[PDB]
């Protein structure tokens, strides 16, 4: 989607802030919200690129000033409504309810070994996105593509900075999965990915750096030949 | 920026905590978030993996020049020798600095990083202004924000991390280091230097 969080080339946004030192998590909350990605991926309330297309979605303005882990339990609520996981009305009920009531206790529950388990697995192990397919690679190093203009309403990852726009193979990586069916609940439907080099006087015109170029990842379907 | 629509932060916090909380609520009870999780995933990212990981990689790159090819060849693997990689890093390629280019990494998209090597990124990294403008206007960028001119004659490479594969940049070895250990050299790479932000430390 053409969303606002597509900022790659956006003017305006402002000097970027950086303190000198900054703690992995500025507090409890955030720690919480972090753990609920292994947690909520586990329990099938989406996948990685449905995880993105749920923050991809947010009101714009939430979505550029809020603290980044406020990005996660919004795609976190997101998915469990779709999914009928999560009741909102019951959350609304309870947020009330932890406002008025900041140190209530969490609900009595039992430790589960097996999250802990798989939280090593995942994190020590990963989620390789890699797979085999059947079809050769269709373009190769050297080769000289145009980057696709389609602005698909669901998600994908196409920034709007490079539709449009040639450049040239700079290496096949094998196939993954796909953003544009895996994002949209349509599955893995794996394809070939390949990184892209852009000059910046393609990409921004004469306002680019003389001597600058972007390297942009593309699946298959993304480009099509100019020249071998 | 200013924002004469915004709440204080003061009152930003207090809401996203009883909104977190009972989300958290929510979960626990449906058997699928435990606090012994929550625990574990925070002291493995803040005391477990971090950016000293990626130095070490680095290091050995610098000092070996056969592993070095390795880890150009296929970072992944490469990393795996140090029992190095995992969530988020399961595919790296590593992008080398020398005195022709300099190599810069971002996810403009998001807020992608290999977490393996670099830990958890610090929030300028996943925030819009870094991301919008690192494409656009790089060198200035470089200069303004963090200090560091790269000559005009000098390329530079913006690799936007829009897949899973993770860029990750070896930043050129520092002058006056000859015959240092892997120890001594791991004390001049930096989360930003293996981000392109910045140069390994000098001396
Ligand atoms: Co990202």
């Amino acid at each position: 989607m053409n969303g606002v969080y597509d900022v790659g080339g956006t003017d305006g946004l402002g000097p970027i802030n950086r303190p000198a030192d900054e703690p992995v998590f500025r507090a409890e909350w955030e720690k919480v919200a972090f753990a609920m990605f292994p947690a909520t991926f586990r329990a099938g309330f989406m996948g990685l690129d449905e995880f993105r297309f749920g923050i991809e979605q947010m009101n714009p303005a939430e979505y550029l000033e809020s603290p980044y882990y406020w990005h996660w339990i919004r795609t976190y609520i997101h998915h469990g409504v779709r999914t009928g996981k999560i009741d909102l009305e019951e959350l609304e009920r309870r947020t009330q309810y932890y406002r008025e009531n900041p140190d209530a206790p969490l609900p009595e529950h039992e430790q589960k070994p097996e999250l802990i388990e798989f939280v090593n697995q995942a994190v020590y192990g990963g989620l390789p996105a890699s797979r085999e397919v059947d079809r050769p690679p269709k373009f190769k190093e050297g080769d000289v593509v145009r980057f696709s203009t389609a602005s698909p309403k669901g998600h994908a990852r196409r920034a709007r900075y490079v539709r449009g726009k040639t450049g040239t193979v700079v290496k096949h990586h094998g196939a993954y999965i796909y953003p544009d069916t895996a994002g949209n609940g349509l599955g893995e439907c794996p394809e070939h990915l390949y990184t892209v080099r852009f000059t910046a006087q393609e990409l921004w015109g004469p306002e680019g750096d003389p001597n600058s170029s972007v390297y942009y990842d593309c699946w298959e379907p993304y480009i099509e030949l100019v020249d071998t | 920026t200013e924002n004469i629509l915004r709440k204080s932060d003061e009152e930003i916090q207090k809401e996203i905590t009883a909104r977190v909380k009972a989300l958290e609520s929510m979960l626990i009870e449906q058997g699928i978030l435990t606090t012994s999780m929550i625990d574990r995933m925070a002291e493995i990212y803040e005391n477990e993996v971090g950016p000293h990981l990626g130095a070490k990689v680095v290091v050995k790159a610098w000092t070996d020049p056969e592993f070095k090819k390795r880890l150009l060849a296929d970072g992944t693997e490469a990393c795996k020798e140090l029992g190095i990689g995992g969530l988020q890093g399961e595919d790296m390629m590593w992008v080398e600095n020398t005195d022709e280019v300099h190599h810069v990494v971002v996810c403009t998209l998001c807020s992608c990083t290999p977490w393996p090597v670099l830990g958890l990124p610090p929030n300028w990294f996943k925030e819009p202004q870094y991301r919008s403008r690192v494409v656009r206007e790089p060198r200035q960028l470089l200069k303004e924000e963090f200090g560091f001119e790269v000559p005009p004659s000098k390329e530079i490479k913006v690799w936007d991390s829009s897949s899973e594969m993770r860029f990750v940049v070896l930043p050129q070895r520092p002058a006056g280091t000859d015959g240092w250990s892997e120890e001594e050299l791991a004390t001049l790479v930096t989360r930003e230097s293996m981000i392109g932000v910045e140069p390994a430390k000098a001396v």
